[PDB]
C-alpha cells in the first residue's frame, strides 16, 4: 500500500513479464498508482531537485518497458489475445486493460484488412479466408524459465516428459532459485508466490 | 515447377538480414496469384470429368493441385505477414517518419498499415498518462547518468 | 532488428509453424517417394493417358507435396527416408555426432527429421532417438564456441552447424557480446 | 533482460558514503534515506553513491568483501569446488564494475581487485558450461541453483533454456 511497496510491485511485473511466455494479467491498479506517483512529484518540483528527478527516470524506465513489452505480446498472439478475452469468464483476471485491449482489436482489423486487400480478396473463391486463430502460432507454455521462490511451495510436480514414470515431486523453499519448465509454475507466477 | 515463383519471394526476404526491406515483389506477388488462378481453373475442369465424363483417375492430380494451391497461398502470405513484421519495427527503430529508403521500398498499402499502426499506438500512449502521458518510445534504454 | 519479431519454426512441433520462412524453407527440400498409382496430367516430370505418370515411379518431391500427398493406406505414393536418416549415418551420429556436417547433409537436419516422423517409417524409434541423441552429443561443443571459450575461430565451426544449431550459436554469442560491451562502458 | 537491466537493478543495492556536504533526509518515492552530514557514514543506493561521487560530493567505501585477500580465497574456493560457491553480494560482478569504474581512487589494490573478480567470473561461466553439459546428458527437467548471480544467469540462461526447450520436443515428438 506504501510508495515503496508500489515499486516492489511494478518490478516484479516487469521482471515476470519479460521472462513468461505468455501474456501475463492486467496490473492497472499498478500503473496508476505509478503515473500518479510521477504526476505528484514532477509537480512538486536543489540537490534534492536532482535527486528526485533521477529515481523519477528510475521508476518511468520500468513502466515504459513493461508497457513496451506487454504490446510486443500482444502483437505477437494477437488474434489469441482477442480470443481469450472474448471467451473470458466474468470474475477472473483480464490480460487486458480497457486500452490494450483497443491497441489489440486495432492490430487485427488493420492486418486482416490489409492482407485482404492486398491478396486474399485475388485469390480463388474457395482460398480467400485465411483462419488468424490456426495461422498465428500459440504461446509455447512448454517453455524453460528460471525463478526466485518469494514463498514457501510444497508437492510441485516436476515432469520430464510425457512418461508419467519420470515424473517425481519437488519442494521449493524460500528464497531458493530453479529452472524448470513454465507450464508446471505458471500459476504460481500468477498468485506471486514466484518471481522469474 | 510449381510454387516455384512463390519460393523466389520466400527467398528474397529470407536473405534480407537485420530485418531490412527490398522491394515489394509486386511482379512475383502478380505471377503467383495467377498461377493460382490457373491452378483452380485447371482443377475445377478434371473434377467435372471426374464426377461425369472422366475417370476417378484424376483425383491424385486433382489433390496435386490442391496442395499447389494451399501452397501458393502460405508462401504468399508468409510474405506479407513477414514485411509487416519488419515494417512494425521502423516505428520503434525510425520513429513515427520513415526515410524514403525504406518508404519506396514499401506498397501503399504497406504504408496505410504502418500509418493505422502508428495512429494506434498514439492513441494507447496517450491514453496512459492523464490528457497526454507517457511516450513510452523514449527511454528505449535504463537510465545511466 | 531489435523491434522485429518474426515467426519461429516450429518444425519441432506437431506440424510446422503456417507463417515461419524457415519452416516453408525447410519443407521446399526434396526427400525420396515412389509412385503408387498413375498421375494424369502430371506427367512433364512437373497422348500417354493425357500425359501421366507411370504407377511406382521414384521421385524427389518436395516435402510439403508429399505431406500433402501421403497417406498411412499408401495409396498415392510411398515415401523412401533419405541417407542422413538410416543406418549408416545413424551409426556414425551415434559414435561421435560431432563429425558430420549437419549444414551440408542438412541444413535443416532436426526439422526435417521431426516432420518426417509423419510418414509412419518402420524405423520412426530409431529415427528419433538419433535426433535427439545428435543433439545431446553437440550440445557442448556448441555452447563452447558460442561463448568463445577457447579463444578459436568460431566461423568453420558454425559452417557445419545445422539451422537450429546457428541460431542456438547466434542466442549464446549476442548474450555473451552484450555481456562485454556492458562491462566495458567507459 | 539485457546486462544494463541486470546492473539497473544492482544500483538498488545500499553502499555506504561519506558525504562532504550537509542535507536534510530525503523522501524519495522508494524510501527515506538521509540526514546526511559531512565525515558522517550514511546508507544509499548504488546508483546515487555513484552520481555523488561523480559529482563529487561524497567517498565511496568498499564492500567488506572487495578486498584482495577475501577475494583471493574466494577465487581458490570456487575453484576447488565443482558445484557454485556462494558469491559475497548477489551483484558482485556489478558491484566491482561500478565501483572500480567511479571510485577506483577510494579502493585500495583496484587493479588486483579487478583480476580477482575477474578471474571468479571466469571460473563460473566455464563452470556453468560443465554443469549444463551434465545436466543435458543426463537429460533433467529440473534444477536448483540458489548460488548462481543473475548477471551469470541472464548472460547464459537464454541458451540453455533455448536448448532446453528443443530437446523437450524431440523427447516428445513420438507423442
Amino acid at each position: 500500500l506504501t510508495p515503496a511497496e508500489l515499486i516492489e510491485r511494478l518490478e516484479q511485473a516487469w521482471m515476470n513479464e519479460k521472462f513468461a511466455p505468455e501474456l501475463l494479467e492486467s496490473k492497472p491498479e499498478i500503473v496508476e498508482c505509478v503515473m500518479e506517483q510521477l504526476e505528484h512529484m514532477e509537480e512538486n518540483l536543489d540537490l534534492k531537485v536532482s535527486i528526485h528527478q533521477m529515481e523519477m527516470e528510475r521508476i518511468r524506465y520500468v513502466l515504459s518497458s513493461y508497457l513496451r513489452c506487454r504490446l510486443m505480446k500482444i502483437e505477437k498472439f494477437f488474434p489469441h489475445v482477442l480470443e481469450k478475452e472474448k471467451t473470458r469468464p466474468e470474475g477472473e483476471p483480464s490480460s487486458l486493460s480497457p486500452e490494450e485491449l483497443a491497441f489489440a482489436r486495432e492490430f487485427m482489423a488493420n492486418t486482416e484488412s490489409y492482407l485482404k486487400n492486398v491478396a486474399l480478396k485475388h485469390m480463388p473463391p474457395n482460398l480467400q479466408k485465411v483462419d488468424l486463430f490456426r495461422a498465428v502460432p500459440k504461446p509455447d507454455l512448454d517453455s524453460y524459465v528460471f525463478l526466485r521462490v518469494r514463498e514457501r511451495q510444497e508437492n510441485i510436480l516436476v515432469e520430464p516428459d510425457t512418461d508419467e514414470q519420470r515424473d517425481y515431486v519437488i519442494d521449493l523453499e524460500k528464497g531458493s532459485q530453479h529452472l524448470i519448465r513454465y507450464k508446471t509454475i505458471a500459476p504460481l507466477v500468477a498468485s506471486g508466490a514466484v518471481q522469474l | 515447377m510449381f510454387c516455384e515463383k512463390a519460393m523466389e519471394l520466400i527467398r528474397e526476404l529470407h536473405r534480407a538480414p537485420e530485418g531490412q526491406l527490398p522491394a515489394f515483389n509486386e511482379d512475383g506477388l502478380r505471377q503467383v496469384l495467377e498461377e493460382m488462378k490457373a491452378l483452380y481453373e485447371q482443377n475445377q475442369s478434371d473434377v467435372n470429368e471426374a464426377k461425369s465424363g472422366g475417370r476417378s483417375d484424376l483425383i491424385p492430380t486433382i489433390k496435386f493441385r490442391h496442395c499447389s494451391l494451399l501452397r501458393n497461398r502460405r508462401c504468399t502470405v508468409a510474405y506479407l505477414y513477414d514485411r509487416l513484421l519488419r515494417i512494425r519495427a521502423l516505428r520503434w527503430e525510425y520513429g513515427s517518419i520513415l526515410p524514403n529508403a525504406l518508404r519506396f521500398h514499401m506498397a501503399a498499402e504497406e504504408m496505410e498499415w504502418f500509418n493505422n499502426y502508428k495512429r494506434s499506438l498514439a492513441t494507447y500512449m496517450r491514453s496512459l498518462g492523464g490528457d497526454e502521458g507517457l511516450d513510452i518510445t523514449q527511454d528505449m534504454k535504463p537510465p545511466k547518468s | 532488428s531489435e523491434a522485429y519479431f518474426r515467426v519461429e519454426s516450429g518444425a519441432l512441433g506437431p506440424e510446422e509453424n503456417f507463417l515461419s520462412l524457415d519452416d516453408i524453407l525447410m519443407s521446399h527440400e526434396k526427400l525420396p517417394v515412389r509412385t503408387e498409382t498413375a498421375m494424369p496430367r502430371l506427367g512433364a516430370f512437373f497422348a500417354e493417358t493425357d500425359n501421366a505418370v507411370p504407377q511406382g515411379s521414384k521421385l524427389e518431391l518436395p516435402l510439403w507435396l508429399a505431406k500433402g500427398l501421403f497417406d498411412n493406406k499408401r495409396r498415392i505414393l510411398s515415401v523412401e527416408l533419405p541417407k542422413i536418416y538410416q543406418e549408416g549415418w545413424r551409426t556414425v551420429f551415434s559414435a561421435d555426432p560431432n563429425v558430420v556436417d549437419l549444414h551440408k547433409m542438412g541444413p535443416h537436419f532436426y526439422g526435417f527429421g521431426s516432420q518426417l516422423l509423419h510418414f509412419d517409417s518402420p524405423e520412426n524409434a530409431d529415427i528419433s532417438q538419433s535426433l535427439l541423441q545428435t543433439f545431446i552429443g553437440r550440445f557442448r561443443r556448441i555452447m563452447d564456441s558460442s561463448q568463445n571459450a577457447y579463444n578459436e575461430d568460431t566461423s568453420a565451426l558454425v559452417a557445419r552447424l545445422d539451422e537450429m544449431e546457428r541460431g542456438l550459436f547466434q542466442t549464446g554469442q549476442k548474450g555473451l557480446n552484450d555481456f562485454q560491451c556492458w562491462e566495458k562502458g567507459q | 533482460m539485457d546486462a544494463a537491466e541486470v546492473e539497473f537493478l544492482a544500483e538498488k543495492e545500499l553502499v555506504t558514503i561519506i558525504p562532504n556536504f550537509s542535507l536534510d533526509k530525503i523522501y524519495l518515492i522508494g524510501g527515506d534515506l538521509g540526514p546526511f552530514n559531512p565525515g558522517l557514514p550514511v546508507e544509499v543506493p548504488l546508483w546515487l553513491a555513484i552520481n555523488l561521487k561523480q559529482r563529487q560530493k561524497c567517498r565511496l567505501l568498499p564492500p567488506e568483501w572487495m578486498d584482495v585477500e577475501k577475494l583471493e580465497k574466494m577465487r581458490d574456493h570456487e575453484r576447488k569446488e565443482e558445484t557454485f560457491t556462494p558469491m559475497p553480494s548477489p551483484y558482485y560482478m556489478e558491484l566491482t564494475k561500478l565501483l572500480l569504474n567511479h571510485a577506483s581512487d577510494n579502493i585500495p589494490k583496484a587493479d588486483e581487485i579487478r583480476t580477482l573478480v575477474k578471474d571468479m567470473w571466469d571460473t563460473r561461466i566455464a563452470k556453468l558450461r560443465v554443469s549444463a553439459d551434465s545436466f543435458v546428458r543426463q537429460q533433467e527437467a529440473h534444477a536448483k541453483l540458489d548460488n548462481l548471480t543473475l548477471m551469470e544467469i541472464n548472460t547464459s540462461g537464454t541458451f540453455l533454456t533455448q536448448a532446453l526447450n528443443h530437446m523437450y520436443k524431440l523427447r516428445t515428438n513420438l507423442q
